[PDB]
RNA sequence: ACAGGACUCCGGGGUCAGCAGCCUCUAGCGCGGGAGCGAACGCGGCUCAGGGAAGUCGGCAAGCCGGCUCCGUAACCUCGG
RNA sequence: CAACGAGGAUCCCACUGUCCCGAGCCGCGCCUCCGCGAGCCUCCAGCCUCGGGAACGGGCGAGGGCCGGCCAGCGGGGCAAG
RNA sequence: GGCGCGGCGCCCCUGUACGGCGAGGGCGCGUUCGCCCGGGGGGCGCGCCGCAGGCGCG
């Protein structure tokens, strides 16, 4: 089925799950669930939270093709 | 006669309860649970048992303890210190 | 011969996230600045409710006290097209924006504005052709 | 004085006395009606309830603003295994209603609708039926009470009961239960249908249809002792009053000199029988099929049960009926479906895209365990 | 007979502007009794999306503000504020 | 008339469960049990509708209802008590 | 309705455990950092098993 890719982190959101929100500068970012919008909400940097694919690519666990 | 060894979890046991009586519930929680191990009518506990039941205060209490039962005549219960509780069951010997 | 009014077509019902007494951004270029909303067209109310609006809506406002001379102490028509209250369309998909937002309109469908600036939601795009015309991003 | 401003009552007086049921599960008060030419079938099934999930459809429509476009919609899983037929009951249409002819059994009954007759099965002692299985042991005498039957009995019923251990539950003794015979060319050939289906297995996919509509009928979820602003919907009194804004203020004017049965009071909430109607069926399939949640749309196997299970209920592992939209009780009681009595007139038919199976038990993004472990390998 | 009333001595440590609040050494340890359950309702508390006084006789109640350092401070005035 | 006020008033900003419209949670009562154990009040009694009547009856005329014994709540009556 | 107690696995929640070894503004000390390590801890849902489980009245 399609999916989406979340905003904050870079996990995958299976359809009829999570939130979307609209930045005033005409930009749409896809949530996968409410811990994610809080964290980006509060502008908690990707790359420090550790479980991120953001964090994950900057430790070198993940690859960035 | 007999000995047991059992662990008893008691963050289950203090569930539902206020946790400024914790403890006390635990003693008698620990009591009932002795009780229906060992299928006595009167069980002995030890000052072991206590100290390490209290060792927190009255509100946070340890998750496990760990006990061993001596079957005789009663059943006399002391504290056997353990770590991790990992894979651990009940015991019988006698 | 023609008179229409203004929605076009049928809406389903979303949540309402603006009761009377809100204060909104003005989203257009007429001059005003923030809109207070007084009153919901097609609102039959009941006992102690207070009358609710979601975009889409007609509202009617007042220009407060930043805005232009020329535009206050009147009654002005309105259609909201930003709000913050989450909503959940029928395809499944929960959405909200940040600010809440109105464009000033008369019932016939005419924008007393040149532009809209941010985007708009597709309730307002697909009520108001005008507003879908003239609007630079819809979502 | 008349009240100033005028607003409707709080409630709906049509659902009185608010006490416990008392009648053990949701009872089947109405069939669905007879129509002689019609062809045989039976009208009603029982279940329990399993879960929820949503899923994707391509909505077909026409007129409406979902014309050509895509919908995601609450379902609600029933788990059914199948059901025992046991016995047959006739009825005779008299100046007196509905009277019976005569019951007529199996010859050889199960464990489950032997314990349903006890209250503690491995204390009492054993004497249900007892003649009747020696009576009955040749088949002449179930041959002549059929005979009574067909010869004067206006409606059929056949008397089935259910089969838990298919499922997780905790009982061990049956749910019993008449479905009516609707439908033939006369009596005689309902009858003979009914011998037909004596002591065999019935599946809910040979009762319901799929795209067909359903009532469901069960006990609503219990709330205990509970007071008037939630038991009944009255408005909050405001936060200066000096004992408590949790009440209806005036419950009577001075005459007449006694309380109405219309004022609002506290008192038991919840666990009502209840009937919810107009059900349109999802699917019918089976579990043992380890393709049956599997849409052309995704390449991946899925079935029936989520991933971490049913929260609440167990694993199901027989035959499941799946509705759109929702029906009462909590998880596990048993539920009751019948045909739809007055159906819904336009509803656009079913067309499955997608079926949500991740995990429920938190917030599971995995659809499968293998791809879980494909995401969390090393 | 009793959460009331009833003058005065002596006055450690930590945080701190401190005889404030909070924790504590020395000393002292009653308070008409316990157990179970975890309904309504009440009494003392806590948190609530979107809106923000539309509530009410009335912003009653609650909440916002608050230490220290630097910046920057109007009308009016009995020239002290 | 500057300064001052637990003094009476109108308005704005900020703030909020005051409210739209309510929901969930904590402790202690309540509740059940072992121990202890009172006050107020009381012509006699305690289900209604109409009539007549000291012109608004529990008892009176005529109708309609109703085994008996209790609990948690509740505030319409007892023209409830003081 | 011979319950449960106690484990094991899955699945979720939080967010990478103690320790060990090797970067760190600086002057043997050093807040903090990287690796072992989506780790450690926890569970009131799901699945399968040591101690156990069917009481006196009437
Ligand atoms: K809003
Ligand atoms: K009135
Ligand atoms: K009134
Ligand atoms: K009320
Ligand atoms: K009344
Ligand atoms: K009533
Ligand atoms: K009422
Ligand atoms: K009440
Ligand atoms: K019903
Ligand atoms: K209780
Ligand atoms: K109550
Ligand atoms: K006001
Ligand atoms: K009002
Ligand atoms: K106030
Ligand atoms: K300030
Ligand atoms: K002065
Ligand atoms: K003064
Ligand atoms: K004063
Ligand atoms: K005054
Ligand atoms: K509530
Ligand atoms: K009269
Ligand atoms: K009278
Ligand atoms: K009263
Ligand atoms: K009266
Ligand atoms: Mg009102
Ligand atoms: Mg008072
Ligand atoms: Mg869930
Ligand atoms: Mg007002
Ligand atoms: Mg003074
Ligand atoms: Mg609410
Ligand atoms: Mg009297
Ligand atoms: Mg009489
Ligand atoms: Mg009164
Ligand atoms: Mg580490």
């Amino acid at each position: 089925v399609t999916t989406n890719q979340c905003s904050y982190s870079g996990r995958k959101i299976l359809p009829g799950y999570g939130k979307r929100m609209s930045r005033h500068d005409k930009v749409l970012l896809i949530f996968l669930n409410r811990k994610a919008s809080v964290h980006y909400l509060n502008k908690w940097n990707p790359r420090k939270i550790r479980w991120t694919l953001a964090s994950r690519r900057a430790r070198g666990k993940e690859v960035i093709v | 006669g007999i000995v047991y060894e059992h662990t008893i979890r008691l963050n289950k046991a203090v569930r539902g309860k206020p946790s400024k009586k914790a403890a006390p519930i635990a003693i008698r929680a620990i009591r009932a649970q002795v009780e229906k191990l060992a299928k006595v009518e009167d069980v002995r506990l030890d000052p072991s048992v206590n100290v390490f039941v209290w060792s927190r205060g009255i509100r946070h209490v340890p998750r496990r303890i760990r006990l061993e039962v001596r079957l005789e005549g009663f059943a006399y219960v002391i504290n056997k210190d353990v770590e991790n509780f990992k894979h651990l069951t009940t015991e019988k010997k006698g | 011969k023609r008179g229409r009014s203004g929605g076009i077509g049928n809406k389903f019902r979303i949540s309402c996230g603006l009761p009377v007494g809100a204060v909104i951004n003005c989203a257009d270029n007429s001059g005003a600045k923030s809109l207070n909303m007084i009153a919901v067209k097609n609102w039959k109310g009941h006992l102690n409710r207070f009358p609710k609006a979601s975009v889409g809506d007609m509202v009617l406002i007042t220009v407060g006290r930043d805005g232009k001379p020329e535009l206050r102490r009147k009654v002005t028509p309105a259609v909201v097209v930003r709000q913050r209250k989450v909503w959940r369309r029928k395809d499944g998909v929960w959405i909200y924006f940040q600010d809440n937002a109105g464009v000033i309109i008369n019932p016939k469908g005419e924008l007393k504005g040149s532009s809209i600036t941010g985007p708009v939601a597709k309730e307002a795009a697909d009520r108001w052709p005008k507003i879908s015309t003239t609007a630079e991003c819809v979502h | 004085s008349h009240r100033k401003f005028s607003c409707c009552r709080k409630g709906n007086l049509g659902y009185l006395p608010r006490k416990r049921c008392t009648r053990g599960r949701g009872r089947c008060k109405t069939f669905p009606p007879d129509v002689q030419g019609a062809p045989i079938h039976l009208t009603a099934f029982l279940g329990y309830k399993a879960g929820c999930t949503h899923v994707m459809r391509f909505i077909d429509h026409r007129g409406s603003n979902l014309h050509n476009r895509q919908a995601i919609d609450q379902a609600t899983i029933i788990d059914a295994p199948p059901m025992i037929c046991t016995a047959i009951i006739g009825y005779a249409k008299t100046p007196k209603g509905l009277r019976a002819v005569t019951t007529v059994w199996a010859a050889h009954i199960a464990e489950p609708a032997m314990r349903r007759f006890y209250r503690n099965y491995f204390h009492a002692e054993k004497t249900a039926f007892s003649t009747y299985m020696k009576k009955a042991a040749d088949g002449t005498y179930i041959k002549e009470q059929l005979g009574r039957l067909k010869q004067h009995a206006d409606v059929i019923r056949i008397v089935a009961h259910t089969q838990p251990a298919l499922t997780p539950l905790k009982q061990k003794k049956a749910d019993i239960m008449e479905i009516q015979v609707n439908g033939g060319a006369n009596v005689a050939e309902k009858v003979d249908y009914a011998y037909a289906l004596m002591e065999k297995p019935i599946s809910i996919k040979d009762v319901f249809s799929v795209g067909a509509q359903i009532d469901t009928i069960s006990i609503t979820r219990g709330r205990g002792f509970e007071g008037v602003v939630t038991r009944w919907g009255v408005t909050r009194l405001p936060r200066k009053t000096r004992r408590g804004n949790r009440k209806v203020a005036c419950i009577g004017a001075w005459h007449p000199a006694n309380v109405q049965y219309t004022v609002a009071r506290a008192g038991q909430m919840g666990y009502f029988h209840r009937t919810d109607t107009n059900k349109q069926v999802f699917m019918i399939d089976t579990a043992e099929n380890p393709r049956c949640c599997t849409t052309e749309f995704d390449l991946t196997d899925k079935s029936i049960n989520p991933v971490g299970g049913f929260v609440n209920y167990g694993r199901v592992q027989g035959d499941f009926i799946m509705i759109k939209g929702t029906c009462p009780g909590p998880k596990r009681r048993p539920v009751v479906m019948r045909n739809a009595l007055l159906p819904h007139r336009n509803c656009p038919p079913v067309q499955l895209q997608w079926i949500s199976t991740a995990s429920k038990f938190g917030h599971g993004i995995f659809e499968t365990v293998e791809e879980r472990r494909q995401f969390y390998a090393k």
